[PDB]
RNA sequence: AAGUUGGGCACUCUAAGUUGACUGCCGGUGACAAACCGGAGGAAGGUGGGGAUGACGUCAAAUCAUCAUGCCCCUUAUGAUUUGGGCUACACACGUGCUACAAUGGACAAUACAAAGGGCAGCGAAACCGCGAGGUCAAGCAAAUCCCAUAAAGUUGUUCUCAGUUCGGAUUGUAGUCUGCAACUCGACUACAUGAAGCUGGAAUCGCUAGUAAUCGUAGAUCAGCAUGCUACGGUGAAUACGUUC
RNA sequence: AGAACCUUACCAAAUCUUGACAUCCUUUGACAACUCUAGAGAUAGAGCCUUCCCCUUCGGGGGACAAAGUGACAGGUGGUG
């Protein structure tokens, strides 16, 4: 019922590897087609080359890297009709923890490997690096409404 | 012996189970009592429109009510409830002997 | 909008069956033989105010129940008709054994007769309003609770057809505990078909 | 059409034997749209009813891997 | 029209492969159950009305 | 812009395949500047009465339907296309009124 | 006869026209030859053996040849069989209305 | 000692039992590692016994019966949980605050007809 | 060998006849005006989930081809009876779906877990004989037991290496398998061949709020034979609702 | 919710008009109730199970098959929702 008030939010089950509620989320939206196992094997052989590449354990370097792709800042539209309709609204935190999750998989599917194996784990390391191809359009989002700032 | 005992209607095959398993025990008999086999249904999906439309259709089913009563004491008062035939309104019994 | 017939909702739930046979091998051809003689009964009888019947089938001694708003007419002069009735039912079928009637009170309050005697009061082609509240206005006099008729096409003698439904008292279509039965007529008028539905209720 | 009996009409077969005994004849009006071509059809002349008008086709030698009523057609399709 | 594919149904057919099937009082062929022998709209009209046994109306 | 016509118990001529196209068609492609959409034109004979047309094209948001029950399928387009140029200004003048002055705060 | 080198052979003899996964089998049986054959396999004594059980099919070329006539003998008959080749018409008794396009 | 409880969910029951011992199941007499697929919702199975930390204490041995691998599971630690408060019967408040005892809450949902399967209505073209 | 057999274990489970969830029960400050908000109490909580049921009425809405009948028309035919066509035709144009355009895949080996429903000469096992579609008889049975029937996705291992390549398989000749008087118009598979479009799709547009979208296979009604449709079935299962201004 | 035939309403052929169906019916002529021949094939020509049950006493009526009949009638997925 989205005009009666609010939605019930319903609660999510940790992970048993890293103890993160994240690792778990991130399950999910990997999970192309209701493949759980299928999908879930591919991340945990996608932090052990993260855990290769770089001797920190990977917990600490996937919120390490999520916060070079949460942005701070991003546009709701307002139909004021003839106006610039694009005011630039800050980011409630469980849309936060959302679209930075959204963006580390929609441009791991974007890359010269084929295998999900480092399809993942390339563009973690280039987030936690703060580079490559998911850090760089929070740049561009912070480039769009950090220029249309008339609307505070 | 399994007196077979299958029906439409639910009432009145649990109340001709109640005539087969009292005019047993006045005999001598040693009842294993009426237990209730699963009930085999079948849905019939008509549709509703005289002419055209799908999409809008209604559901049938038919429900047969399946239990059996069996004895291990037969007697020849026991088999006067076998030979007595009682209640054939909606039920048929498949006596075996 | 489509109302559905208030029986097809209770039968089981808070009525019962005008057929409570059972056949396992063989369902089909020994159904057609209800309606063999749901035809045949219905064809000699000819309105002799029947209602509705039941038939029971059980080692071939097959039982038939009517209604029979005016009783003895099927029965005839002390067992005449009744028997006259068994000399053509035992030969459309094999047995027919054990034929017989019962009698009802409350002669018009039963559905299948209310539809019928004033559908039957359209052939001599008068007043049908009046051939409305006839049958209201009778209705609770004679016991009944809620009464609701009505009459569809060709209505009055004109070209556009026009439903007219009179009503009161409780017709609680939608609750499941209601007895609400209704009836169907075919009174045809030399002018096509007047169609006349009925609802009674207690 | 199993191996089990290589389908003929077998109205038309006991027609054409009258025919490949002597000087055959050049038509036998029929239907044939049910038995194929083996090696005693030859040179015989059929007019296969198509639904419209029957049409003569005769039977040549590579015509043993076919059957008789693939050939008249029911289509007239020519137009576009 | 309807009739005579009635006739045409209850005599003998030449073929087993013809073994054509119709309704006992609906004149259509074309949706015959063969366990009722009823065509789908009076199948609907006669257990509405309980003519024929044991058989609910809906919503398992 | 196509148009799906049939006529119940009267035979489409092609005269009509190119009358419809100049008023129907070319007096609606100039409204609704980034069109795609499918026309509907029934032509119901009624022997006791007459004719009917009934003309109805649906858009993104509100649709267009017409009536006229003349016998003449020629001079009776002539009000269908009366009818069907009315109602498109009605949703124009609608949605026109974005010009509205209104200065954030 | 022209197989191409630096892939599997249970796939090479299938660049060839006239087989498909009977190598996989069909030379298999006949050959001693592998699975993990790269183009490091030293198949030139493999060659001959090869040689020996190609000789018995019609695949390298060959079976275009026959393939190619059996259209024209079919055509030559006018057979519906055969009139639908000459004519952009799906042949095996299809519905040649719009979903019938790789005909054309 | 048998403290035998039964779980459901998801049309799939499983009756459990508890024999003293250690931690250790045999899931239709096997390992359950080589019965459960892959081993991640096995530490969310062990969820019920971990509130009353009898981690060492109980073997189990569930028969369970019908469902999938997601439907025998979280059906077990349903299935143990109606079985820990016969044998922990005062701690049924840790096992109610969190998770375990509550329910088989759903299934799947019934298609109805005139539709393509399970509320998901079929396209059509003209808006 | 699982006979799930001996006993009956009847205990659990399952299969069927009935007891219970309604703002009953508290606290709010909230004033009594019902609600709402937050608890606990049961397995369940706020019309629990879903179905059936569709008010007065709107659209001369749709069927005189399920039927039924006012009027009109036909009667060596506008009614009949047959096998032979056609309803399957095509330079095309929109609907609705199926399979895809892959290395969260493909090919091969192993190894699990369902539910619902059917079986009146019908379902037909285990054996064989066939590369296979399948043929020959008996084993059971008019069925909680016998059969259709080993669900599949999964999981485990070996593989190809990122190309229109081991991606898929359309289309054409070879098997004549099976059903049926008979598969040419005009079927259904599989067998070796052949391998086309197709690298995730523009403007636009549709479905969907949890066991739901998504996918995976299994059933049944029709039916001698024949679904990518329909109707039911379970398996696995996300994301997201700040908000009413458009 | 099953177009190879049938379905099938459509077309081309081959032939039928009390009609493949129903009803009064009259003589109830009382099965041409089965095979060969000719045939796209229905149909046509012969070989033919001349009857079937009761209850009188005489051979009728009831169920008896329909070869012929019309006072009649039938048949229309013909038309207009």
């Amino acid at each position: 019922m989205p005009r009666k008030g609010s939605v019930p939010k319903r609660d999510v089950l940790p992970d048993p590897i890293h103890n993160s509620k994240l690792v778990t989320k991130l399950i999910n939206k990997i999970m192309l087609d209701g493949k759980r196992g299928t999908a879930q094997r591919i991340l945990y052989s996608a932090f052990d080359l993260v855990e290769q590449r770089s001797g920190r354990d990977a917990l600490e370097v996937f919120e390490e890297a999520i916060n070079n792709i949460m942005p701070v800042l991003e546009v709701k539209a307002r139909r004021v009709g003839g106006s610039n309709y694009q005011v630039p609204v800050e980011v409630r935190p469980e849309r936060r923890t959302t679209l930075g999750l959204r963006w580390l998989v929609n441009y791991a599917r974007l890359r010269g490997e084929k295998t999900m194996e480092d399809r993942l784990a390339n563009e973690i390391l280039d987030a936690a690096n703060n580079t490559g191809g998911a850090v760089k359009k929070r740049e561009d989002t912070h480039k769009m409404a950090e220029a249309n700032k008339a609307f505070a | 012996i399994r007196i077979r005992l299958k029906a439409y209607d639910h009432r009145v095959i649990d109340q001709s189970a109640e005539k087969i398993v009292e005019t047993a025990k006045r005999s001598g008999a040693d009842v294993s009592g009426p237990i209730p086999l699963p009930t085999e249904k079948s849905v019939y999906t008509i549709i509703r429109a005289v002419h055209k439309y799908k999409d809008s259709r209604e559901q049938f089913e038919q429900r047969t009510h399946k239990r059996l009563i069996d004895i291990v004491n037969p007697t020849p008062k026991t088999v006067d409830a076998l030979m007595g035939l009682n209640l054939p309104s909606g039920v048929d019994i498949e006596i075996k002997l | 909008g489509q109302k559905i017939n208030p029986i097809g909702l209770r039968v089981g739930i808070i009525r019962d069956w005008e057929a409570k046979w059972y056949a396992e091998k063989d369902f089909a051809s020994l159904l057609h033989e209800d309606l063999k003689i749901r035809k045949f009964i219905d064809n000699e009888l000819k309105e002799a105010s029947v209602s509705h019947v039941e038939i029971e089938r059980a080692a071939n001694r097959i039982n038939i129940a009517i209604h029979t708003g005016k009783p003895g007419m099927v029965i005839g002069k002390g067992g005449s008709e009744i028997e006259k009735l068994r000399n053509k039912l035992n030969a459309l079928t094999d047995k027919k054994v054990h034929i017989n009637v019962i009698e009802i009170k409350k002669v018009d309050l039963d559905a299948r007769l209310v539809a019928e005697n004033i559908a039957r009061q359209l052939e001599n082609r008068a007043s049908f309003r009046r051939v409305q509240k006839q049958a209201i206005t009778r209705a609770m006099k004679l016991g009944a609770k809620g009464i609701k008729t009505q009459v569809s096409g060709r209505l009055g003698g004109a070209d556009i057809a026009r439903a007219e439904q009179y009503s009161e008292g409780t017709v609680p279509l939608h609750t499941l505990r209601a007895d609400i039965d209704y009836a169907h007529a075919e009174a045809d008028t030399t002018y096509g078909k007047l169609g006349v539905k009925v609802w009674i209720y207690r | 059409s199993i191996k089990k009996g290589p389908f003929v009409d077998e109205h038309l077969m006991k027609k054409v034997e009258a025919q490949e005994g002597s000087e055959k004849k050049q038509v036998i009006k029929t239907w044939s749209r049910r038995s194929t071509i083996f090696p005693n059809f030859i040179g015989h002349t059929f007019a296969v009813y198509d639904g419209r008008k029957h049409v003569p086709v005769y039977v040549t030698e590579d015509m043993v891997g076919h059957k008789l009523g693939e050939f008249a057609p029911t289509r007239t399709f020519k137009g576009h | 029209a309807k009739t005579s594919m009635v006739a045409k149904q209850q005599k003998k057919q030449k073929y087993a492969v013809r073994e054509y099937t119709r309704c006992e009082r609906c004149g259509r062929p074309h949706s015959v159950y063969r366990k009722f022998k009823l065509c789908r709209i009076c199948f609907r009209e006669l257990a509405y009305k309980g003519q024929i046994p044991g058989v609910r109306k809906a919503s398992w | 812009i196509r148009f799906e016509i049939h006529g119940d118990n009267l035979t489409i001529t092609d005269a009509i395949r190119n009358y419809i196209e100049e008023k129907i068609g070319k007096l609606e492609r100039y409204f609704n500047d980034v069109p795609n959409a499918v026309a509907h034109v029934k032509v119901k004979t009624y022997s006791n009465s007459a004719t009917k047309i009934e003309v109805t094209i649906p858009l993104k948001n509100v649709t267009l339907r017409a009536e006229e029950r003349n016998d003449d399928l020629y001079a009776g387009i002539d009000l269908i296309n009366n009818k069907l140029e009315r109602q498109v200004r009605k949703y124009k003048t609608r949605i026109n009124r974005k010009s509205r002055d209104r200065g954030d705060q | 006869v022209d197989i191409p080198r630096e892939k599997r052979v249970v796939i090479s003899l299938t660049y060839i026209y006239g087989i498909g996964t009977s190598t996989a089998q069909k030379i298999l049986e006949e050959a001693n030859v592998s699975a993990d054959t790269r183009v490091k396999d030293l198949t030139d004594d493999e060659l001959g053996r090869i040689r020996e059980v190609v000789d018995g099919y019609k695949v390298e070329g060959d079976l275009r040849r026959e393939t190619n006539l059996n259209i024209k003998r079919l055509m030559e008959i006018s057979s519906y069989r055969g009139i639908r080749h000459r004519r952009g018409l799906p042949v095996r008794g299809q519905k040649t209305k719009n979903n019938a396009r790789t005909r054309k | 000692v048998e403290y035998r409880g039964t779980g459901r969910r998801k049309n799939s029951v499983a009756r459990v039992r508890l024999v003293p011992g250690e931690g250790n199941i045999t899931v239709n007499n096997r390992d359950v590692r080589e019965y459960l697929p892959f081993e991640s919702l096995i530490l969310d199975l062990n969820q019920p016994f971990d509130v009353t930390e009898t981690k060492g204490n109980y073997d189990v041995l569930v028969n369970v019966h019908g469902g999938g691998f997601t439907g025998q599971a979280q059906a077990i630690r349903h299935g143990i949980a109606r079985a820990l408060l016969e044998a922990d019967p005062e701690y049924r408040g840790s096992l109610k605050r969190a998770g375990l005892l509550t329910r088989d809450p759903r299934m799947k949902e019934r298609k109805k007809p005139g539709l393509k399967a399970a509320r998901r209505s079929p396209q059509f073209s003209k808006r």
